């Protein structure tokens, strides 16, 4: 399964979570930004690696980073 | 630094590193990156603004 | 910087003559790639002294006919070097060794970036006490005279070379040194 | 004729005019002095 | 022209070099 | 140890524990003598007299090897002189 | 599906066919294997080296055996200029009677030998098919030795430690002195003892070598110091190679030039060369320090080399630990040196042929030059790729930095933009102007006015030729003058031989050059600069750029960084190698095209054809390719076939593999995954085939794998088609 | 002479080339009629060919063994009209172009909408700058002296 990391540059704009096609990211409470929220990656087993999450990231060099790793039938997007 | 001040970006992983920007607002709360800087050159993603920390910006004389 | 250095006089106003600003390119971009003003001044003194010596060495042998006894009698500086290189190889070898020793002792390599213990053309070398006790202005005037005479000798030697290469480049030259 | 002159000031029209003029004087130099392999002087 | 004995013993020696090769191959592990 | 240097001249340890103890007043003249001898040997084996199979003269050859050496000797002489030796 | 990539558990858990594909392509990347230490890495590399040397020796033994068994070496000895060497026999059941008849040579169908091994073995003193068999036997014995050593050094008590592997001074002393100098000394011993008398008709075998004196005086002059005695009475100008007629007694001489009969270097010249090289390398092998308190510690040498004014930063202080701890830095250095060395071999074995009767073997000359130049390009690209790998995975900025200031290597990443910008400027300059002059010549010649061509005489290169003695350009410079000190100095040693060879129209020694040579050399310079630009850009930008300032965190080879922020195709350092392989192939193609056309015109005699038509592109296309491709394509026609039929088949095969590479390069993934899904559905939903199901899920090749496969097809097709063309054209044009 | 070449005025192959070209043109001329425009055009071609060959012969041009003018670009002023003078001419023209482009970029770079003035050129300012490029060698060695030609550290750099 791929690896998804969140960095404290998160501004809690939720654009990553609402762009994930496989429900990998979610918004959790935080105290490091104005919005009081930070993205989390608790379901990386469903991560497919499409990187839509970091295409919607407005922070300078990203706050969500997807590191491709071992492959799985879920991560390979295999309907068969 | 304050609103309208000119600062140099010291963050290395920045599309505006070593460049000068205009401070839009410095937040007075306990946020990690309070300084908001606006630039004339859009980055590779199209944005022209970003939040920076207090130690990642250096005011121009 | 040029305002506080010897070399400018009434001939070019009162300002240091520098049309191309070559004295101020050392401080420009780069750690050091262009010579410092100290290196340029040492080059001044060296080139001027060499040019004065060369003017004497083309005038005295070629025109006046004075020759060292066991040396070729060639009144032509374009062939005298080779003629003496064959005729008296030991003399030319000793001259080259003396020149190399003199320059190595008076090395000017820290002048390129500016600095060093020596001054511009210091060289000690005051045997007959010409500057034994003098006012600072007098020493500066003597240095200015030396620099200007060196420039004049540079011009004379360049004129010699030009007339040898392009005939008629210096009109009065052959009427002022009637013999070769 | 205020916006038409501004239209003529656009990059494509100006580049086309300049390149047409450039090719024109090059072609006419080569017509009046053809087969110039070296400098005329 | 080389003889049958010359080629045969070269083949036999080549076999020995083959058994030494698999021993190195198996020692470099599966 | 610590052959690394940043001053005007390297420490004398870079010359090895045989040249580190030679006075500069010995290395200098020795370097000049070696350079002159090597140049003369090179100019006597060749240049002045053309080389031939019958004329090789190990003295001139070995001599000529003093020219490359001379370079090292006077470099060491300068290093010793600048290090107050 | 749980035990093929034993070295990688991540791959072994892949349910798709990608596991098998990646298992092959990651087998030799030992540093990335699971449960990996440095000691195991060096030990496995050591054993792999032993196996590799064994493979090389077995390959040479096979060549020797097949020449001895199915070749015509003995017949070729008696008539080297008419008999064509045979590589090995052919047994192919698909042959028709016509193919058997056409390939029939003596007793069985056989392949002509284009490796030049006949001339090489003849020169070193082989005259019998039993001498070759002895060499094959000995080489198989050596291969057995190396395999045994490789097995032994994986045993517990015989596995070397990291300190032994990283002992630089010991390895350098031994490699230099022992390997180079002692191997040169032994080669001089063989050259003299065997080769010198065998060229003079005296057989020196493994029986009468302890009793046949290589020199009549017999080691007396060496100890006595009368070393001139070994040079007295050299081979005369009427000496027949392999026979005592007109021979001499000297063993070490200066003669220069070539043998008057074989048109190759004197055997006594090469023995003297190897003796001098042996002495020099044995001397140089004592430089570094070992257990006897004298020598050099290279760490101190590197650290002490900082310019005092300061322009290289802190110098080379951190380079010792950088090179020692990285196997990719050393591999890159070795590959660059080997590439330069084999370029040297290619450039010197045609100008200065070292083997008897090899100058008149035109197909083997072309094959050898092309082979070595292609190997050179491969080695150079590999050197740069491993430099990039070192940057990605072995470079440590902390080691190469002292108190903020950076050492000589770390400073290469500071002005990396300057380096890349100037490489780009040089490449654009050369490309623009070389193409401009070539197209100007094309248009001007096409319009029927060739006099308006821009033809620049290569005066700088002709100046060098005159400096070496060529009196063809009327320069009278150094050796073209009889009064210059350069000529008087060697007038009695090697000029008469050298001048007689350089000033000869039948040699390849310093071939006469003209404007076509100028233009093609500028094309070669453009190719070299562009390949260097791609490789250097990939190496320096390997650790990151503006588009990917964390590229080092993704490794040397990764597909991309995604679809946003613009795009991100071919952004990895591996992709720079992949792109530079095309430019290396193009540059080597230009070099080999130039060499082959020049030598085809020289051999055929119509050197005026090259000198006139080589200045414009259509000249190349019409007079090299279209003209010399006629014999090759008529290797088989609707009327018959020739022994060149295999070369035409290889020509078409290379074209096919090239275009399949085009498939794999133009069409990317994603288009092949959906098609594979359709095929999967078809297989799953069809009776009589549902009984058979795959164990690994069939998936499309990965992006990096697809790039590699397309590059492999491109390169294999390129090499095969050009080898077929050059060989068949030379054979069919020059008899 | 230089590089083994010979002057084209004494090159037999050069005259052979001229004669062959003229003969081909005349043979083409034979198949047309009277003073018809095709014959006039072919006659003009013949005249231009003769003039070009005569000018190349009397031009200090060195011809090889193929009877074609070879360019001597080692730097000698004797053959200075082949490369050196065209080199100076191009350097002047290209420096003019680069200088006016750089001056326009730096001039509209200090306005409110620098990017707008790059697709829609300020033709008055463009004409003002373009005709001022005749002093580009002097302007360049008056801006380099003042330090206005080169940036120092405001230039951007990648991560490593
Ligand atoms: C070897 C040639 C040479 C060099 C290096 C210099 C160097 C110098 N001169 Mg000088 N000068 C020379 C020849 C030279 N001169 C000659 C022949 C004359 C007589 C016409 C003069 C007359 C002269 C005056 C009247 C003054 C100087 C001054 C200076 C100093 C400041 C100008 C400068 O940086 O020039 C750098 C020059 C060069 C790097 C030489 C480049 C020459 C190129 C190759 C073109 C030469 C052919 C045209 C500097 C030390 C000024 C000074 O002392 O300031 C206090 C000053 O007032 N010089
Ligand atoms: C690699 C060249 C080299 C180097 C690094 C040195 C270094 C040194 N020399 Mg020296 N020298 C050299 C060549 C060199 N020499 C040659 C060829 C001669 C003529 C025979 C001399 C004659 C000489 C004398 C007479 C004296 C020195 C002295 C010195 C020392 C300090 C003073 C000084 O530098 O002024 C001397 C500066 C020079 C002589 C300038 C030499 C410039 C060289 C020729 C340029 C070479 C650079 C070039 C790019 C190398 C190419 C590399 C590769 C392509 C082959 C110093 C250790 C002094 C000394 O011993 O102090 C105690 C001293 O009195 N040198
Ligand atoms: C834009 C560049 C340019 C320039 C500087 C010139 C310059 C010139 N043209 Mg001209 N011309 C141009 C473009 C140009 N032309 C174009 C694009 C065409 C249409 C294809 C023509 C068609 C043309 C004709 C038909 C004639 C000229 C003529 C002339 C000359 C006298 C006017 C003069 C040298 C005249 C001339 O000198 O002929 C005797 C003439 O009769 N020109
Ligand atoms: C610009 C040229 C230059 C300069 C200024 C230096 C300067 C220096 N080198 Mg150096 N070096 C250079 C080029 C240069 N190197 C090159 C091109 C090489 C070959 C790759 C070396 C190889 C080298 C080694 C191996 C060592 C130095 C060392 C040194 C230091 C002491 C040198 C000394 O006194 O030895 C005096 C030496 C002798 C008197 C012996 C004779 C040496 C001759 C030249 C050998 C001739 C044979 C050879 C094949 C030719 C000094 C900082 C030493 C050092 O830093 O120690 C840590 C050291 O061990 N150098
Ligand atoms: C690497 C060297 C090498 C190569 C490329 C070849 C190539 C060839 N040999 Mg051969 N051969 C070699 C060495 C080699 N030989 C040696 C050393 C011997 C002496 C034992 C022989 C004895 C031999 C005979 C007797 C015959 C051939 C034949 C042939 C041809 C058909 C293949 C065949 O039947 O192989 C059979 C080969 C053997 C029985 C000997 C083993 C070959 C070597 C020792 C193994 C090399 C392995 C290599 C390094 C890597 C292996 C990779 C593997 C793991 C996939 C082919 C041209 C046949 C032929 O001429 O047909 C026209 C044939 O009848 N060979
Ligand atoms: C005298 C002792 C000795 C000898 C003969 C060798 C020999 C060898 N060692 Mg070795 N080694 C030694 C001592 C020795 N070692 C010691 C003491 C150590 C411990 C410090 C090591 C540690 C060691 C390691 C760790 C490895 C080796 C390896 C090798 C092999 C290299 C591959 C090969 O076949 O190259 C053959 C090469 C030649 C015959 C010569 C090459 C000729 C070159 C290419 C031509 C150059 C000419 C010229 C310079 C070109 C440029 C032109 C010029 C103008 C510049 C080789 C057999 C490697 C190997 O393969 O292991 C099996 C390996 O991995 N050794
Ligand atoms: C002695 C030289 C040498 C050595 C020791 C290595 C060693 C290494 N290289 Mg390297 N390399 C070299 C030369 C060398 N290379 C050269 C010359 C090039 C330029 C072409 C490269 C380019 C290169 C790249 C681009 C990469 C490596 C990598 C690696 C590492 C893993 C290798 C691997 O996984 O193999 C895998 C082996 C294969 C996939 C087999 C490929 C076989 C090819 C396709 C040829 C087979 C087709 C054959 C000709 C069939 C003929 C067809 C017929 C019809 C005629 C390893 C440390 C990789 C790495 O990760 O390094 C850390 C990596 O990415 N190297
Ligand atoms: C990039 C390399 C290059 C170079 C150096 C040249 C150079 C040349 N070409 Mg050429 N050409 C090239 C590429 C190149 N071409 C390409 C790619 C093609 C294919 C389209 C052609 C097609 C071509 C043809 C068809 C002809 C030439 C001709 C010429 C010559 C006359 C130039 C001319 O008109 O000057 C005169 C014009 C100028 C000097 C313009 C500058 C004048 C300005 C206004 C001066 C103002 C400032 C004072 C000249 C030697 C002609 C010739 O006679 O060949 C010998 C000719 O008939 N070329
Ligand atoms: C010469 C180069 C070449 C070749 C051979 C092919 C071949 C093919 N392409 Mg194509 N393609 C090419 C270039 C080429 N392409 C390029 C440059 C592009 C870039 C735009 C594409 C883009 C492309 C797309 C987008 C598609 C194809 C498709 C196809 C396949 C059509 C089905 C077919 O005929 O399979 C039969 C195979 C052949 C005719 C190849 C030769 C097979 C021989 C003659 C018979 C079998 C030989 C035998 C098995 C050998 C066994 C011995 C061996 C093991 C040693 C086929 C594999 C389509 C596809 O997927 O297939 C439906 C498809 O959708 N191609
Ligand atoms: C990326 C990288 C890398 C790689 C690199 C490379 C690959 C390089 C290449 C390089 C090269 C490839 C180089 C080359 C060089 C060459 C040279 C340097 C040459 C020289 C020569 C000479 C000097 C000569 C001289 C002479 C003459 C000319 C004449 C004759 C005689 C004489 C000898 C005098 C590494 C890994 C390292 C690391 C990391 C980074
Ligand atoms: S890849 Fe990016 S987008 Fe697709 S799931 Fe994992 S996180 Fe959400």
């Amino acid at each position: 399964s791929h690896t998804v990391k969140i960095y404290d540059t998160c501004i809690g704009c939720t654009q990553c979570v609402r762009a994930c096609p496989t429900d990998v990211l979610e918004m959790v409470p935080w105290d490091g930004c104005k919005a009081g929220q930070i993205a989390s990656a608790p379901r990386t087993e469903d991560c497919v690696g499409c990187k839509r999450c970091e295409t919607a990231c407005p922070t300078d060099f990203l706050s969500v980073r997807v590191y491709l790793g071992g492959e799985t039938t879920r991560s390979l997007g295999l309907a068969y | 630094i304050q609103k309208g001040s000119t600062v140099r970006i010291l963050r290395k992983e920045s599309y505006w590193y070593n460049e000068s920007g205009t401070v839009v607002v410095v937040d007075q709360s306990k946020v990690r990156y309070p300084v908001l800087v606006r630039f004339t050159k859009v980055n590779y993603a199209g944005t022209n603004t970003n939040n920076f920390g207090l130690n990642e910006v250096e005011e121009v004389v | 910087g040029l305002e506080n250095q010897v070399g400018f006089d009434i001939e070019t106003g009162g300002k240091p003559w520098d049309p191309f600003g070559f004295a101020g390119v050392s401080e420009r971009n780069g750690l050091g790639i262009l010579p410092h003003i100290k290196w340029l001044q040492e080059s001044e003194i060296k080139h001027g002294r060499t040019a004065m010596l060369a003017f004497l060495g083309v005038i005295v042998p070629g025109s006046l006919g004075i020759y060292v006894p066991t040396y070729p009698q060639e009144p032509d500086f374009t062939k005298a070097f080779s003629a003496a290189l064959q005729s008296n190889p030991l003399g030319m070898a000793q001259i080259a060794l003396a020149v190399a020793i003199i320059e190595g002792h008076y090395y000017a390599g820290d002048f390129w970036t500016g600095g060093g213990d020596r001054q511009v053309g210091a060289f000690g070398f005051d045997p007959l006490g010409f500057s034994k006790g003098k006012s600072e202005a007098a020493i500066k005037s003597m240095q200015l005279k030396e620099i200007k005479n060196g420039r004049l000798a540079m011009i004379a030697m360049a004129a010699f070379a030009s007339e040898k290469f392009i005939p008629g480049s210096v009109p009065l030259l052959h009427s002022a040194f009637p013999t070769l | 004729m205020k916006d038409f002159l501004k239209y003529l000031s656009t990059a494509p029209v100006l580049l086309t005019a300049w390149l047409t003029f450039t090719a024109g004087f090059v072609i006419e130099i080569n017509r009046f002095y053809p087969d110039a392999l070296t400098f005329p002087f | 022209m080389i003889y049958d004995s010359q080629v045969y013993i070269a083949l036999v020696i080549a076999v020995v070099a083959s058994v030494l090769a698999i021993r190195l191959g198996a020692t470099l592990y599966n | 140890e610590s052959t690394y240097w940043e001053g005007k001249a390297p420490p004398s340890v870079v010359l090895g524990p045989f040249l580190s103890k030679i006075p500069s007043g010995v290395l200098g003249p020795a370097s000049l003598v070696a350079l002159i001898v090597g140049s003369y040997c090179t100019h006597e084996s060749n240049i002045f007299n053309t080389l031939t199979v019958d004329t090789i003269y190990p003295a001139y050859v070995l001599g000529s090897f003093l020219t490359p050496i001379s370079w090292g000797l006077h470099v060491a002489a300068w290093i010793q002189k600048m290090n107050k030796a | 599906v749980y035990k093929f990539p034993k070295f990688s558990k991540a791959l072994a858990e892949d349910p798709s066919t990608r596991r098998i594909w990646y298992g092959i392509a990651t087998a030799h990347d030992f540093e990335s294997h699971d449960a990996m230490t440095e000691s195991k890495l060096y030990q496995k590399i050591f054993a792999s080296h032993f196996g590799h040397i064994a493979i090389i020796f077995l390959w040479t033994a096979g060549n020797l055996f097949h020449v001895a068994w199915q070749g015509n070496f003995e017949a070729w000895i008696l008539n080297p200029l008419k008999v064509r060497p045979i590589a090995h026999a052919i047994w192919d059941p698909h042959f028709g009677q016509a193919a058997y008849k056409a390939f029939l040579k003596t007793s069985s169908p056989a392949n002509l030998a284009l490796s030049g091994v006949y001339e090489w073995w003849y020169t070193i003193g082989m005259r019998t098919n039993n001498d070759l068999y002895q060499g094959s036997f000995f080489l198989i014995l050596l291969s057995s030795l190396l395999l045994f050593a490789g097995w032994l050094h994986l045993q517990p008590s015989f596995r070397p430690s990291l300190d032994w592997f990283k002992a630089n001074e010991y390895r350098l002393n031994h490699h230099l002195s022992g390997l180079f100098g002692v191997s040169s000394l032994a080669w001089t011993g063989h050259l003299v003892h065997v080769a010198i008398p065998e060229s003079r008709g005296i057989h020196v075998g493994w029986d009468n070598f302890l009793t046949v004196l290589p020199h009549p005086e017999g080691l007396t002059p060496f100890f006595s110091g009368n070393w001139k005695a070994y040079a007295q009475n050299p081979d005369t100008a009427s000496h027949i190679f392999g026979s005592g007629e007109g021979s001499g007694t000297a063993i070490l001489t200066f003669l220069g030039g070539f043998h008057p009969q074989t048109k190759s270097l004197w055997l006594t010249d090469m023995a003297h060369h190897h003796l001098a090289i042996a002495v020099l390398f044995i001397v140089a092998g004592h430089m570094y320090r070992t257990n006897w308190l004298i020598g050099h510690q290279m760490k101190l040498i590197l650290e002490a080399h900082r310019p005092p004014g300061g322009r290289l930063g802190i110098g080379h202080i951190g380079l010792y630990e950088t090179i020692t701890n990285s196997l990719h830095f050393q591999l890159g250095l070795a590959l660059a040196a080997l590439g330069v060395a084999t370029s040297l071999t290619a450039q010197h074995m045609y100008a200065l042929p070292p083997y008897a009767f090899l100058a008149s073997n035109f197909p083997t000359q072309a094959a050898l030059y092309t082979h070595h130049q292609y190997i050179a390009g491969f080695l150079m690209v590999g050197a740069f790729a491993h430099g990039a790998i070192f940057f990605v995975r072995d470079y440590d900025p902390a080691v190469n930095t002292r108190n903020g200031e950076k050492n000589v290597l770390a400073r290469m990443l500071e002005h990396k933009e300057a380096i890349i910008s100037h490489l780009s400027w040089v490449s654009l300059f050369l490309g623009f102007h070389t193409l401009g002059i070539y197209v100007h010549n094309d248009v001007v010649v096409a319009f029927g006015q060739p006099e308006k061509q821009i033809l620049v005489e290569p005066l700088f290169a002709e100046w060098i030729q005159a400096a070496s003695g060529k009196t063809l350009y009327n320069f009278d410079l150094l050796l073209a003058s009889s009064n210059s000190p350069a000529s008087v100095a060697s007038s009695q040693l090697w000029l008469p031989g050298w001048l007689s060879a350089i000033n000869d129209g039948k040699n390849s020694l310093f071939l006469p050059i003209g404007p076509g040579d100028f233009l093609v050399h500028h094309a070669i310079a453009l190719g070299l600069h562009t390949t260097t630009l791609i490789l250097v850009k990939g190496a320096l930008d390997a650790r990151g750029s503006k588009l990917m300032p964390d590229k080092k965190d993704f490794g040397y080879s990764f597909p991309c960084d995604g679809p946003g922020r613009g795009g991100t195709c071919d952004i990895s350092a591996w992709d720079a190698f992949y792109l530079a392989m095309f430019w290396m192939l193009n540059t080597i193609g230009w070099v080999t095209f130039y060499w082959h056309w020049k030598h085809l015109t020289l051999w055929q005699g119509n050197q005026v054809q090259f000198n006139e038509s080589s200045n414009y592109i259509m000249g190349w296309l019409r007079d090299y390719l279209w003209l010399n491709s006629s014999p090759l394509i008529n290797g088989y026609n609707p009327f018959g076939m020739n022994s060149l039929s295999v070369w035409a088949w290889m020509f078409l095969f290379g074209h096919l593999v090239w275009a399949t590479g085009f498939m794999f390069l133009i069409s990317w993934r994603g288009y092949w995954q959906e098609l594979i899904e359709t095929i999967v559905w078809a297989h799953e939903r069809t009776p009589l085939a549902n009984l058979v199901r795959w164990k690994d899920k069939p998936v499309a090749l990965s992006i990096v794998q697809a790039r590699l496969v397309g590059l492999a097809h491109f390169t294999i097709g390129y090499v095969l088609t050009y080898a077929a063309f050059v060989i068949a054209s030379t054979i069919g044009k020059l008899g | 002479d230089i590089g083994g070449l010979n002057p084209c005025k004494d090159s037999e192959v050069f005259q052979k080339r001229l004669a062959k070209t003229v003969k081909k043109l005349e043979n083409r001329l034979k198949k047309y009629e009277e003073g018809t425009p095709p014959q006039i055009a072919i006659q003009q071609q013949i005249t231009q060919t003769k003039q070009r060959f005569t000018r190349y012969a009397d031009s200090n041009l060195l011809c090889g063994n193929d009877g074609l003018p070879h360019l001597i670009t080692d730097g000698r002023w004797s053959h200075g009209s082949e490369f050196l003078l065209p080199s100076i001419l191009f350097l002047y023209i290209s420096g003019w172009i680069g200088w006016v482009g750089r001056k326009y970029i730096r001039t509209v770079g200090q306005t409110s909408n620098p990017t707008e003035k790059e697709i829609i050129i300020d033709v008055p300012l463009a004409i003002s700058i373009m005709t001022s490029g005749f002093l580009w060698p002097f302007a360049a060695w008056q801006e380099f002296l003042s330090g206005d030609l080169i940036a120092s550290d405001e230039t951007i750099t990648t991560s490593p």
